[PDB]
DNA sequence: TGCGCAACAGCATGCGCGCCCAGGGCTGATCGTGCAAAAGTCGTGCCAGC
DNA sequence: GCTGGCACGACTTTTGCACTCGACTAAAGGGGCGCGCATGCTGTTGCGCA
RNA sequence: UGGG
């Protein structure tokens, strides 16, 4: 609860790498929903060298994120919280897009109540321990062969 | 507010149990030792610069009589709760502070720092706090205002008494017994028993849980003490901190 | 008279009968409860059982 | 659904509501000093709300520094209307004058008679009209609707009250008569004290600590049990012994009462007077008559050798003056002589005061 | 039910919870959490103090509503004072600063 | 009545401050000694304040010029 | 004494005065909101159906909690924040909420469909109206693969919308459904099966493009037409409704 | 309980989730009407006066 | 001696609540009197 | 539960080392209950009330 | 890991109702901590305005007086 | 080499555990002389008024 | 000359420091503290200087 | 005992 989110722009270059999860054969989450939002860190580069898509920080939405989906770039460097380093709060540009209203966050946000409670609203409908399903009851898989869905 | 005057010291049960204590390790003795010896029994000899026994010596009544015949003068031991007041009264804060500072500077280990670190930070923060060590034990005990313990007499049951009200008449009753029996010039066994009964009375008044857990005759139950009567559930939740019923609600 | 009148008068196995419908009376008279003097109170001992 | 021990909790009794006039003034649009003056007025309001102290005493007690009586007077008349049809103002006239102002403001023969009756001659017309009918100029029964309208006019206040404290005796001590003997059997007897000691005894071995606690938990508890059970048994035995001594010593069924020196009843058990007289203060007695173990211990020498104190005399004196005065004797000395004919040696001088006392109409009945 | 103004308890100066005897229902902790999630200070501020624990906020607030002023004028809760005294009974000292 | 406030906030975007500005204007019109610059729908002065903010002629600077002007003229 | 004038003055009081609603086990913040009351005759409270999904409750007769804001600034904090018309997107997923369900999905799903033959097949008429046939007689709701001329709107121009019309193949229910769609929404969104996945992203894009008010009143019109024509559908369930496969037995 | 003639459909969206709609005929026929009985007590006691 | 209100002066500005141990002298500074008897209220007198 | 002898395996999870512990409880109708238990030390132990 | 997080806060009034009150009141009573009333729950308990949202404005203004006297 | 020092393993004890909403019945307290001093009550006599 | 109000006087009642007194008593009473987890006391095991 |  203690985050007041007071300062607007801390002006730091630190960020976190953003890549798709790509777990196993079937990807769990695409790159669009992960890149969409927050604020771009440093720059991004198309496969053509010496070509910058965005001027340092930008507000990612359907236009810009769709332009990123139109290219082959697989990863985006994005600044976020715990990289803000600001004192007695969180910078407004470091944590962007609280959602709800479709514009940027302004001073006085609710922050960690929307955190927490946003996460705490689920958990009632969960199945908790999913043990004993073990599929067909066989132990792991004996075949070490590797296949592919596409080429 | 109001208050009461004991005429005898107590252990202030709100301390020394209370999660790892600020008392036992402050005097550098095992907690169980002080817990058993602080009232009504053992010796707890203090000072004794010319005596061969240690200042912290825990020696039982056997070595206490052995100290009466063998040692005599220069050996001063208080079997009551006043031994902590004198021994802690003679405690030097600065000499122990710099002594533990130089001891932690010269020698250090994996188990050394934790023992040293808790003690040194506690003593430094205690000196910078401004409070006196002897104030842990209470000479005067204040009483709750009358309205915070409403009787609420009922026509069926005449005057109703709260469960926590009887603690005051009990501690004042045993206190008047100890004071009336004190100046009477009686044997030491009876006055030691009185110090133990008053100790259990005050300790039961401040903290109901653990110890004697005194039970009512009619309604049984642990009843409630100041520790459980803070607010509600012994949180802030029930009568405060969004526990208020406001007005103009639903249904 | 105080023992038997106290047991029939006040107890956790002796309560008011539900007067609504005869079936609530019949299923109220026929019931099984793990509670009682030996008892299983609540909260505790509640999983496999 | 009984919830074990039940709520049994402090509960924070919500009743209060002795006087709401403070909450009434809190909503009055005063300026500055009118609020303080109003608080000074409402503090002097009696529980009955009829005649409250003196108007001059208020102003003298305000610490005026100017602020003349013309203001506080308008505050009086101002609050009296916002009051439940009225409060205070005393004089006994202002109550009925304000009650009739805003009530109706019309009917046959309301204000025409009400102004003169309320202004003057009221107390003269309270007993009976008679010649006053010639003073008011009214003819025969024209005033019947007027006085009849005043009857419904009515203590002015005491409408809210909300005093749940009815103060009941309940049980206490009881006595019974049977088989030719009206002897109390101490018909209370909760047995809780007896039961608790028996029940608490079970409790001492129930600590289940493993600490034994023989030194403090066991001996102290036992001592407390002996201390409370012995005290309750001694108090019940003393109350039963005094109830039997007063029972046997005097008989209620028999006409009249016998005076008992505090000493005779104290000399029966050979106990000091203070100990028993203190036990007879708050302890009552319930038999099949009336509704106190204090009025049955009245002591008096009756000022005569032939016979009983004053209770017998007082009841008898009211039973005498009850039916008497076929004409209009309005006489106390004649009752003292008739009482002296029985050998009671009544003074007949202080007799009237005793007779007059406790709601007796005498001697004002003349 | 729809309680407006009922009787008040002698302790903590709070209304009651029961119907017929006019309970004020309940306003809990998660509701304060939600009102903090909206970021409304005054909407919760009136419900924490004036509508519940303020003795003078009752009469003065109601007087301002009858006149149509609609002024808050917050006040100090009594339950916090109850906690104060309950701590003062213990050997622990707590005091306000000027 | 104004169902959507997004215009009046779209004037000067906060969505927190409209409560304070429309609150002060709501005190100016609510208490007394002032008149609305927009014709009334019979609605309460609250929606009048919201539509005055939606008109663009009431803001923090305007209230400062009116407050300092009426305070300096007296 | 509840005089008749007190009811009129009370009507003057309740008109724009907001009243906030909350449920007993509030988890997220949308569990408590602020709404405008309108007096109704009855002992219960009528709640908007689409907002019910935000409370995650159902109607078995559940009770509720109601609070009345006092003073002034509280009314501005209720009107500027807790109005459900003010905030739609929930601050968790980003996917919109209050999105219609239950009967609306049957009205829009039964609305959009086509079939072979039936009544009228295809025809040549002028749209978008097409209200002179189905709404009277001569055609069917989900029948015909009806070609009609329709005018679109394009927002690619800055600050201005350009109109474009053309003839397209569609169904009666879809062409009637296009009447509700304001302005610059593309026409390819209304031709689909509408499995609630179409209304989810349809209201999502509508809010993210045209803004708050047009998707609020647009979703409202979707509600009214959804329960209206959902009631026009008249579906039912029965014993013959369920069919057991003939092979199943053998497999067992 | 009492039998009724059930029809299964939505009617102008008035049925939502588990709710139900009733005709006025059920009200006019007096069906689904109950009677309650409440006990009132007043005590007269002998006080100190 | 007139126009005095103790409710208006009961509200003051306060910030940064502190917690500290108590001393017997400061406890006596709060002491308005002493209770010398365990008894509470008399049943016959109905007064403390 | 009826009074008598109960042989219980306790589920064999106590010290986490995966050792089975078989205990038993003789419970009369009234009076003190008698219990026999095994510790991981492989020695017999008795718990009385 | 959130088990010591609320217990290690620099304000003794907050989180005291979240966990055991004994150790918090003993360590705070001996240490002499000052709360400064910078937490949300503390302003909710005391009754002062919340330093967030619409209140964050007001609490900002008074803030510039703090260091300025 | 054996004793000496330090570390690790086992046993005990303490703290905890969702919200809201409604009805019904009762339920610890008080000990108990003697002596002395104070206050109240009751009775008688005197004065005042009719 | 008679009636009613008031004054004086006892004796009669009200009141305040004081201690008293030891019981005893065995039966009853609770059991299963659902649980999990973290922190501290101690005893035994392993490893080094000399 | 019962309702979400």
């Amino acid at each position: 609860q203690d985050l007041v989110v007071t300062e607007d722009d801390c002006g730091t270059h630190e960020g976190i790498m953003m890549t798709p999860v790509i777990e196993g054969g079937d990807v769990k989450e695409p790159l669009r929903d992960r890149v969409l939002g927050r604020v771009t860190a440093e720059d991004v580069l198309k496969p053509g060298t010496a070509d910058i898509l965005v001027p340092r920080n930008t507000l990612l939405h359907e236009q810009w994120c769709d332009l990123l989906e139109e290219n082959s770039v697989d990863a985006v460097k994005v600044r976020s919280v715990v990289s803000c380093d600001t004192d007695f709060g969180v910078c407004a540009h470091c944590y962007g897009r609280d959602l709800a209203r479709g514009h940027i966050i302004n001073k006085g946000e609710a922050i960690g109540v929307i955190a927490a409670q946003s996460i705490g609203e689920p958990g009632t409908q969960l199945t908790m321990r999913t043990f004993h399903i073990g599929g067909a009851a066989s132990r792991a898989a004996a075949e070490s062969s590797i296949q592919v869905k596409n080429k | 507010m109001g208050h009461i005057e004991l005429a005898s010291p107590t252990a202030h049960i709100w301390f020394l149990k209370s999660l790892p204590s600020r008392i036992g390790l402050l005097l550098d003795m095992p907690l169980r030792d002080i817990e058993r010896v602080l009232y009504f029994e053992s010796y707890v000899v203090i000072e004794g610069g010319m005596t061969n026994l240690e200042r912290q010596q825990i020696l039982t009544e056997e070595q206490y009589l052995d100290a009466l015949e063998e040692f005599g003068d220069e050996f001063d031991a208080k079997m009551g709760a006043e031994a902590i007041q004198a021994l802690l009264k003679s405690m030097d804060l600065e000499q122990e502070c710099e002594q533990l500072r130089e001891e932690l500077n010269e020698t250090n280990s994996e188990t050394k720092r934790k023992k040293l670190t808790k003690r040194i930070k506690l003593l430094e923060a205690f000196v910078q706090s401004g409070n006196k060590p002897e104030w842990m034990i209470l000479t005067v005990l204040p009483v709750l205002p009358p309205d915070l313990r409403p009787l609420v007499p009922l026509d069926g049951g005449r005057f109703a008494t709260s469960d926590l009200n009887d603690l005051y008449r009990r501690v004042i009753n045993r206190n008047n017994r100890l004071k009336r029996l004190l100046d009477l010039a009686a044997p030491d066994i009876i006055v030691r028993n009185e110090k133990r009964m008053l100790q259990e009375a005050v300790d039961a008044l401040l903290d109901n849980g653990r110890r004697g857990r005194a039970i009512t005759g009619s309604n049984k139950r642990p009843l409630k003490s100041l520790a459980d009567m803070i607010k509600g559930k012994q949180g802030r939740f029930r009568q405060n901190l969004l526990g208020k019923r406001v007005d103009y609600s639903g249904r | 008279s105080a023992a038997v009148k106290e047991f029939f008068g006040s107890s956790q196995l002796s309560q008011f009968m539900d007067q609504n419908n005869p079936l609530s009376e019949i299923t109220h008279k026929r019931r099984i409860s793990a509670l009682g003097p030996g008892g299983l109170t609540r909260e505790r001992a509640g999983f496999e059982v | 659904y009984q919830d074990d021990e039940l709520p049994v909790y402090q509960g924070e009794t919500t009743q209060t509501l002795q006087d709401y006039l403070m909450w009434q003034v809190e909503l009055t649009p005063f300026t500055d000093t009118d609020r303080a003056i109003a608080t000074s007025i409402v503090d002097a309001v009696d529980d009955t709300g009829y005649l409250t102290i003196q108007i001059e005493d208020i102003v003298d007690s305000i610490g005026d520094d100017e602020i003349g009586l013309e203001e506080v007077e308008a505050v009086l008349k101002r609050i009296q209307r916002f009051d439940p049809v009225g409060v205070a103002a005393k004089d006994l006239r202002d109550c009925l004058l304000i009650q009739l102002s805003q009530f109706a403001k019309e009917t046959p023969w309301l204000e025409e008679a009400r102004l003169i009756i309320s202004d003057h001659l009221d107390l003269l017309a309270n007993h009976d009209f008679r010649t006053l009918m010639r003073v008011t100029r009214l003819k025969e029964e024209v005033l019947k609707e007027a006085v009849n309208l005043i009857q419904s006019l009515d203590x002015x206040x005491x409408x809210x009250x909300x005093x749940x404290x009815x103060x009941x005796x309940x049980x206490x001590x009881x006595x019974x008569x049977x088989x030719x003997x009206x002897x109390x059997x101490x018909x209370s007897i909760p047995r809780l004290k007896i039961n608790q000691q028996y029940a608490a005894m079970g409790n001492s071995a129930r600590n289940d600590a493993d600490g034994q606690f023989i030194r403090s938990n066991l001996q102290e508890a036992r001592w407390l049990i002996k201390s409370l059970e012995s005290a309750n048994d001694t108090l019940l035995r003393v109350s039963r012994c005094i109830v039997e001594q007063q029972q046997a010593f005097f008989e209620q069924g028999e006409e009249y009462m016998k005076p008992m020196v505090l000493a005779d009843i104290a000399q029966a058990v050979e106990m000091h007077e203070s100990t028993i007289s203190r036990v007879t203060t708050q302890k009552y007695l319930h038999s099949p008559r009336g509704i106190x173990x204090x009025x049955x211990x009245x002591x008096x020498x009756x000022x005569x050798x032939x016979x009983a104190s004053s209770t017998a005399i007082r009841a008898l004196v009211k039973k005498l003056i009850a039916a008497e005065n076929p004409a209009k004797p309005l006489s106390d000395s004649k009752l003292t002589s008739m009482l002296s004919e029985q050998g009671i040696m009544v003074a007949r001088r202080t007799v009237a005061k005793y007779r007059e006392s406790l709601s007796i109409p005498p001697s004002n009945q003349r | 039910h729809a309680r407006s103004t009922g009787s008040y308890s002698l302790v903590t100066q709070q209304p009651l919870g029961g119907k017929a005897q006019f309970g004020g229902q309940r306003f809990g902790e998660m509701e304060v959490w939600a009102l903090e999630a909206y970021g409304a200070a005054y909407t919760l501020q009136e419900m924490l103090t004036v509508k519940s624990d303020d003795v003078n906020g009752r009469t003065k607030m109601y007087k301002n509503i009858v006149d149509g002023n609609h002024q808050m004028e917050p006040g100090m809760p009594e339950s916090f004072n109850v906690l104060l005294k309950e701590i003062r009974s213990l050997g622990i000292n707590i005091e306000l600063e000027d | 009545a104004r169902v959507t406030v997004q215009d009046a906030v779209e004037k000067i975007g906060n969505r927190f401050d409209l409560v304070l500005v429309a609150a002060r204007r709501a005190r100016q019109m609510q208490v007394g000694g002032k008149d609305p610059l927009v014709p009334e729908e019979n609605d309460k002065t609250t929606v009048i304040a919201l539509r005055e903010i939606e008109e663009g002629l009431i803001n923090n600077q305007i209230l400062d010029v009116r407050e300092r002007q009426e305070q300096q003229e007296q | 004494r509840e005089e008749a004038v007190v009811w009129d003055i009370l009507d003057e009081v309740i008109r724009e005065h907001p009243v906030l609603l909350n449920r007993a086990p509030t988890l997220h913040r949308l569990g408590i909101q602020a709404f405008e009351p309108v007096l109704i005759e009855g002992k219960a409270i009528q709640l908007h159906p689409l907002v019910c999904a935000a409370y995650n409750a159902d109607f078995d007769g559940d009770q509720m909690a109601v609070h009345v804001p006092l003073t002034l600034e509280a009314q501005l904090e209720a009107r500027a924040l807790m109005m459900s018309t003010n905030n739609i997107l929930s601050p968790a997923n980003g996917e919109p909420i209050i999105v219609p369900s239950q009967d609306v999905v049957l009205g829009l799903y039964y609305m959009t469909r086509d079939c072979v033959n039936a009544k009228g097949e295809g025809m040549v008429l002028t749209g978008p109206k097409e209200a002179e046939r189905l709404y009277r007689s001569g055609l069917a709701s989900l029948h015909a693969r009806v070609k009609v001329r329709i005018t679109e709107y394009e927002k690619d121009a800055n600050g201005e919308l350009v109109a474009k019309t053309s003839l397209k193949d569609t169904t009666v229910g879809r062409a009637i459904l296009w009447m509700i769609v304001p302005k610059g929404l593309p026409y390819s969104i209304v031709n689909q099966a509408l499995g609630k996945k179409a209304i989810s992203k349809m209201l999502n894009t509508c809010y993210r493009i045209l803004g708050l008010k047009p998707t609020v009143i647009f979703a409202d019109q979707i509600m009214y037409t959804g329960f209206a024509y959902a009631a026009r559908s008249g579906a039912s369930v029965g014993i013959d409704d369920m069919v057991i496969p003939e092979k199943k037995h053998e497999i067992i | 309980g009492q039998n009724m003639r059930v029809a299964f459909m939505p009617w102008n969206g008035y049925n939502f989730e588990d709710s139900i709609l009733v005709s006025e005929r059920v009200v006019q026929e007096d069906r689904f009407t109950t009677i309650h009985i409440q006990e009132l007590a007043c005590v007269s006691r002998d006080t100190k006066l | 001696l007139l126009k005095f209100l103790k409710a208006q002066t009961k509200t003051e500005e306060f910030d940064a609540i502190k917690i500290a141990l108590a001393s017997p002298d400061m406890i006596r500074s709060w002491s308005f009197g002493e209770v010398k008897k365990p008894e509470t209220i008399n049943y016959r007198t109905f007064k403390p | 539960r009826s009074p008598g002898v109960f042989f219980d395996s306790d589920k064999g999870k106590t010290h986490s080392s995966g050792k089975v512990l078989y205990n038993a409880r003789i419970i009369p109708y009234r009076g003190s209950w008698l219990d026999f238990e095994f510790d991981p030390k492989d020695n017999l132990f008795v718990r009385i009330d | 890991g959130i088990t010591k997080a609320s217990l290690a806060t620099e304000s003794f009034i907050s989180a005291a109702s979240f966990q055991e009150t004994t150790r918090v009141l003993t360590e705070a009573a001996v240490a002499g901590k000052r709360d400064e009333l910078r937490g949300l729950k503390e302003n909710v308990i005391v009754g002062r305005l919340i330093p967030a949202g619409t209140g964050y404005a007001y609490h900002q203004d008074r803030m510039r007086r703090r260091a300025a006297g």
